[PDB]
């Protein structure tokens, strides 16, 4: 990589490579994650962005995850990075519907993760959607990490008055 | 006794009504840095909510301040403090709280 003249393209063959995880081992999929997401000057992103989308389905059916949940936050991880630096899109208004769809608590943490960090962030306009998506999702549901949810959102408050 | 063995002798639920009492007590019963130096443990202790009710307890004993504690009471809020969000949020509410009153006046409503 430290040939750190690292071409445009040779970062976007990786796609194709990682296709061929979809017949798993996460533990390779995992190295793979990591690998996978320094090319990235958020671009070939889209194409990518799709992709994960497209493993984001992938990632729903029907699944028996022992191995490929590990994955998924690993996965939220690499990709957390990269928005970071991105302006980022629909793409990830979908995690947030997809982790409403989901139940256990890592998500949480990260979605809290997120929940910090996007009250930092603050362009705003997305997470007013969200927070109606959230709304839904919310009168949607019940747990304690939702009841948790309310507490921090309910903490942050705004419009709509 | 109390404090060292049920530190090491555990059930949340003992301390939720011993913090209760507790509560009321401080002050009148001096020891402060002792007293103090259990407080501390049983926030240490996490569990937001075990945290908790150390400050809890706290505001009649703030309020009455004791052996040494008024001008200090005042800067040890300030030396202890926590995010944690909710837990950030408890710390910096009753801070915002404080924040709010006159401490002085602060305790008084809120005491009773």
């Amino acid at each position: 990589k430290e040939h750190p003249a690292h071409e445009r393209v040779l970062q976007d063959l990786v796609m194709d490579i990682l296709r061929v995880l979809s017949t798993p081992d996460l533990e390779v999929r995992k190295k793979t994650l990591q690998l996978a997401l320094d090319l990235v000057s958020s671009r070939n992103v889209e194409e990518l962005v799709i992709v994960l989308k497209k493993e984001v389905i992938k990632t729903n059916n029907v699944s028996e995850h022992e191995d490929t949940d590990k994955y998924r936050q690993l996965l939220v991880r690499t990709l957390h990075s990269c928005s970071v630096r991105f302006p980022d899109m629909a793409a990830n208004v979908i995690p947030v519907l997809m982790e409403f769809l989901s139940d256990s608590n890592e998500a949480a943490a990260a979605d809290v993760l997120e929940f910090v960090r996007e009250a930092i962030q603050r362009f705003d306009n997305l997470r007013m959607l969200i927070v109606e998506k959230m709304l839904e999702v919310f009168h949607a549901i019940k747990s304690v990490k939702i009841y948790r949810g309310a507490l921090w959102i309910l903490g942050e408050y705004c419009s709509t008055k | 006794h109390l404090c060292e063995f049920i530190e090491d002798c555990e059930f949340t639920v003992l301390a939720t009504r011993i913090l209760h009492l507790l509560g009321q007590e401080g002050p009148k019963t001096n020891n402060p840095s002792k007293y103090i130096r259990f407080i501390y443990n049983r926030v240490v202790l996490e569990h937001e909510e075990v945290r908790a009710g150390a400050v809890s307890a706290l505001a009649k004993f703030g309020a009455q301040n004791e052996e040494m504690l008024p001008s200090i009471l005042v800067l040890l809020k300030r030396c202890v403090m926590d995010d944690d969000n909710e837990v950030r949020d408890r710390a910096t509410f009753y801070l915002n709280v404080l924040e709010q009153k006159q401490k002085a006046l602060n305790a008084g409503y809120i005491l009773n």
